[PDB]
């Protein structure tokens, strides 16, 4: 009845139920500076214990976690995950703590995105948000829905223990985040690979959604958040980073999606610098065939990104890439468009490669 | 950064102790919280070698009672454990000899003699029931005493007889604790390429005993960095980057995390800004000031290598001026690096210009092409 | 060379193997010699002018310091490796036929796939 | 499908369908300055003239108050164009302008938006370019095989002309 609460909250329950309370009591915990996180952490290390239940112990677990990554640092949580050493308890079963593992998974997925980590945030979502069924996986149906098919209803009580709303998170908001997510991490090597330089291969979340868009016999304005998203990455592919930025928003007011986190105005500047990043890069990735010199003051200027970061960004990728590219930082001047003979070299390795292979069978 | 926390961060006496001394010898004479703390906690403990030091000036004023209750307390102890063991010798039981020799081990260490504390403790050699425990056990402890007495050879050695002992569990972190010996005995003893190899290798979730969990993630990062001609693209990437369970080290102490992204990603100015804002921090360390000069040479050595393959024509002035560090530094900085032939810098300082090189050309390719068409020839041949 | 040097002094034995015979192990020594310079040559110019330091660094391995000044020049004489410049008071080294090594390719892959056919 | 689904017979070229622009009913309630915008872009379009034809022409249809609502919605479509256009006749008259100057001979929102749209015109392979962002020039195409291969394109154009007109020779001869 706490957990899932902000600390005021949680606090007034506290408060309003002592104020019922007689005056005398008989406590186990002693008062400390902060009075919510010590009673949470005090059950938490109450119920765990080596002859406590799994179900038990893993739930006081996962309402930490829970707890903590929301009101508390992010590192703090993953410690505690990474400690507790829950893989094959937290999928069986404490009954209600398939939403804790669900639950706290997109929790320390969304925190973790708050800290503007996207590396982060696309390692944790991936297994959860593959899901298609994921709305159900998360505990939140309308009961109604399924108690028409879970009748006769003697079965079907115990069936419908998915988590009341208030406990449950909106999926638009998830689904927006890791899309994001996915956008920023799968554009500038799809770019890339659309470059042909082929280096490494990065998968992209909601890349099929954007296939099926492109295959589609109309195209419409950006109306459903999918669409805003999609619009921002068409646009990060031409290069526009403010249309981009600007669609993020029109597709996030009508899913009021950013509006749902309290430090929005951080995070929108946050990402308003990765993406400028981003789509530099993929400017860069998409554009070098027709370019073969550049200029960093302008593009500096016109990316609205100090120098700094651009001949960083630029030079790692590259050397990342092995790219066929060339910076003087004396005069800061970038060469492409080129190695004929180094290509070749590397093609009659492979080929011995296969005859070696070949040799094999013959054997 | 605070002392307390750090006093408070490892779990070794040595380090307990040795470190507030290191700290004080080591910066600055008159600082008290160096003395203070080393004073106060050598006074919980038997040694008096240690506490006389700290009697003597920019030390805790001596007490008598102090000394004369740990003196005496002593001599009781030894006729104890001398008679003690004489029994032993004399109920024919392996087990109490073992004691007797490891507690004779104990009483010469925490009264700070240190060679017997190793002599006694390896002369439970022959009366180990089990090698495992018995004999590994031992290892660890001449571990710690030769760590202490700074023979990082004996170290190795005694790792080489654990870690080479038949009986190897891995559920046991003592894997753990050997890694964490091992990468200390190389980093004391070009970049050793081992150290970094060991420290990277596993983290145990249990308290280390004689690498401070902030300890192996700076040694672990900075070691890597540093090893240019070792190291592999993987082993900055494969092995420091990519690898997650070091993540758990590196997120400890996050200046370093930041430290290493900056020079993966290309900004070594970054990066040298953070290395130099530590460095007063770094020389602090009672096992990492030694080496501190060294390495953050070799990354900086490494990062212009970086800058000077990627670019055939190199203008230096404007290098100096836009590198975030001053321009005559550096040059002065690559004139160090260059005669050992780290860098194949082609450099003149009043020039400024900097030029570095990696018919002929034409013939260059032609030939990779016929090499390739011979081993395709050779292919050919196998198969026939 | 040094691992080379270790490996004759080691298997010093082997050479041996009648004494009178061979005395002095000359054949040996003379090949060892042969062998230490095809390296440098291996880099084999294909650079139009090259920093005095990097040939330093590298010609300071082979075992005479002096060499360089004297063991760069030899190497022209020899003229395995060309060197331009050498002697320079700069002191900074300088250094129809292509389709012909074009078609010499193209015949070399017809051969392999002529092989390859005939299989 | 949609084509076939107005009872159109087949998809349509915007030259096509600018011919039924072109048919008098059309025209005859059309605006005048469209009448004119046609003929400086579609009938005889010059970079040398365009920016100044279109500065005249463009202050009248703000002034309308309708005329502007019509204009209004059609701006960036009509600029897209009229770029497209002038891109195509840089290629034609240039092989290495300056960057400064080809920015500089058609109007454009901004520096580099010009640049944006000069290199859509690439990707959609309406011209081919080199971009060489260090000298500030750019390039309608190493160096020699790059003259080697637009003097062969110029011959054969040439040799083209003088077969095409080897043919009219043949018809003077009867005269």
């Amino acid at each position: 009845h706490t957990y899932y609460k902000f600390d005021y909250k949680a606090h007034q329950r506290q408060l309003t139920p002592p104020e019922g309370s007689s005056k005398s009591e008989q406590d186990q915990a002693e008062n400390e500076g902060e009075d919510s996180a010590v009673l949470m952490e005090r059950l938490c290390k109450y119920i765990y214990a080596k002859d406590r239940t799994d179900r038990i112990r893993t739930c006081a677990i996962l309402c930490h976690i829970y707890h903590h990554a929301l009101h508390s640092r992010w590192y703090q949580a993953r410690d505690l995950m990474l400690m507790s050493h829950l893989q094959d308890n937290i999928q069986h079963a404490d009954p209600p703590v398939q939403i804790l593992y669900n639950r706290t998974m997109v929790q320390l997925g969304i925190c973790a995105f708050r800290q503007g980590l996207t590396k982060d945030a696309h390692n944790a979502l991936l297994d959860i948000q593959s899901s298609g069924r994921a709305k159900e996986l998360l505990g939140q149906g309308l009961l109604l829905r399924s108690l028409q098919e879970r009748n006769q209803e003697q079965e079907k009580v115990e069936r419908r223990r998915q988590v009341p709303f208030h406990l449950h998170i909106n999926l638009e908001l998830l689904e927006c985040v890791y899309l994001v997510s996915a956008m920023l991490l799968e554009i500038p090597y799809m770019a890339a690979h659309e470059s042909d330089a082929r280096r490494r291969m990065i998968s992209k979340q909601f890349h099929h959604q954007l296939r099926v868009g492109e295959r589609q016999p109309l195209l419409g304005p950006p109306e459903s958040m999918r669409e805003h998203v999609v619009a921002a990455s068409k646009a990060m592919k031409m290069g526009d980073w403010k249309t981009c930025h600007s669609f993020i928003i029109n597709e996030k007011m009508n899913g009021k999606v950013w509006d749902l986190f309290p430090e929005a105005d951080k995070v929108r500047t946050m990402l308003v610098r990765k993406i400028q990043e981003e789509s530099l890069r993929t400017y860069l990735f998409t554009y070098s065939s027709v370019y073969d010199s550049i200029s960093m003051e302008t593009l500096s200027d016109m990316f609205e990104l100090d120098l700094p970061t651009v001949h960083s960004i630029i030079s790692k990728m590259i050397i990342n890439e092995e790219l066929m590219a060339s910076l003087d930082q004396p005069t800061q001047t970038v060469v492409m468009h080129r190695x004929x003979x180094x290509x070749x070299x590397x093609x009659x390795x492979x080929x011995x490669x296969x005859x070696x292979x070949x040799x094999x069978x013959x054997x | 950064y605070d002392l307390t926390t750090r006093i408070a961060h490892f779990l070794d006496r040595h380090l307990v102790f040795p470190l507030l001394e290191f700290l004080s010898v080591k910066e600055i004479y008159n600082e008290k919280e160096l003395l203070q703390g080393k004073l106060d906690l050598l006074s919980d403990t038997n040694m008096v070698d240690f506490a006389m030091d700290v009697y003597k000036n920019l030390y805790s004023d001596d007490i008598p009672h102090a000394l004369r209750e740990k003196r005496t307390t002593v001599v009781a102890q030894l006729k104890q454990l001398q008679a003690e063991t004489e029994p032993i010798v004399k109920h024919g039981f392996r087990q109490e000899y073992l004691d007797t020799l490891y507690r004779y081990a104990k009483f010469q260490y925490e009264c700070g003699n240190y060679s017997g504390a190793a002599e006694y403790l390896y002369f439970f050699r022959v009366l180990v029931p089990a090698t495992d425990r018995n004999a590994l056990s031992s290892l660890w402890g001449k571990l710690a005493s030769e760590i202490l007495m700074q023979n990082w050879d004996a170290a190795m050695e005694d790792l080489t007889r654990l870690k080479e002992t038949i009986d190897n569990n891995s559920v046991s972190s003592p894997l753990q604790s050997l890694q964490q010996r091992t990468w200390l005995i190389h980093w004391s003893l070009k970049g050793r390429d081992n150290i970094i190899d060991l420290f990277l290798y596993q983290p145990q979730y249990l308290n280390a005993i004689q690498t401070m969990c902030p300890h192996i993630l700076r040694y672990l990062t900075t070691a890597v960095i540093t090893n240019k001609d070792v190291r592999k693209r993987r082993q900055v990437l494969k092995d420091l980057v990519k690898v997650i369970q070091q993540e758990s080290y590196t997120y400890k102490d996050p200046i370093t995390e930041f430290v290493e992204c900056l020079y993966v990603n290309f900004d070594f100015d970054g990066a040298q800004k953070k290395l130099r804002e530590c460095e007063s921090v770094l020389v602090n360390d009672f096992f990492l000031v030694a080496c501190l000069e060294d390495f953050i040479e070799n990354a900086r050595l490494f990062i212009f290598e970086t800058f000077c393959r990627i670019h055939q024509c190199i203008s230096i002035n404007m290098l100096a001026d836009k590198l975030n560090m001053t321009p005559e530094e550096a040059e002065r900085w690559i004139v160090n690096l260059i005669r050992n032939a780290r860098l194949d810098a082609k450099i003149d300082s009043k020039l400024g210009h900097v030029v570095m090189g990696n018919x002929x050309x034409x013939x260059x390719x032609x030939x990779x092409x016929x090499x390739x068409x011979x081993x395709x020839x050779x292919x050919x041949x196998x198969x026939x | 060379p040094q691992v080379y040097e270790e490996l004759f002094s080691y298997s010093c034995p082997k050479f041996l193997s009648e004494p009178f015979l061979q005395q002095l192990k000359v054949f040996s020594d003379e090949v060892q010699q042969q062998a230490q310079l095809s390296t440098i040559r291996s880099f084999l110019k294909l650079y139009t002018t090259m920093p005095v330091a990097k040939l330093a660094g590298f010609l300071d391995l082979t075992e005479q310091e002096f060499r360089i000044q004297l063991l760069v020049f030899k190497h022209k004489m020899k003229n395995l490796v060309w060197t331009s410049g050498i002697s320079a008071l700069d002191g900074e080294f300088q250094s129809x036929x292509x389709x012909x090594x074009x078609x010499x390719x193209x015949x070399x892959x017809x051969x392999x796939x002529x092989x390859x056919x005939x299989x | 499908r949609l084509a076939t689904l107005l009872g159109l017979q087949a998809p349509p070229t915007r030259i096509g369908l600018i011919n039924d622009m072109v048919r008098f009913n059309v025209l005859q309630y059309v605006v005048p300055e469209v009448k004119d915008l046609y003929n400086w872009l579609e009938v005889e379009f010059n970079p040398l003239k365009l920016c100044e034809r279109v500065t005249k022409v463009l202050n009248w249809v703000r002034e309308q108050p309708e005329k502007e609502p019509e204009l209004q919605q059609y701006v960036p479509q009509l600029q897209n164009n009229t770029i497209l256009r002038l891109l195509q006749q840089v290629s034609q008259i240039y092989q290495s302008i300056e960057f400064s100057r080809l920015t500089s001979l058609v109007p454009f929102v901004d520096a580099f938006q010009l640049e944006r749209a000069i290199v859509d015109a690439a990707r959609h392979c309406d011209l081919q370019v080199r971009i060489d962002h260090t000298s500030r020039t750019l390039s309608f195409g190493x160096x020699x095989x790059x003259x080697x291969x637009x003097x062969x394109x110029x011959x054969x154009x040439x040799x083209x002309x003088x077969x095409x007109x080897x043919x009219x020779x043949x018809x003077x001869x009867x005269x």
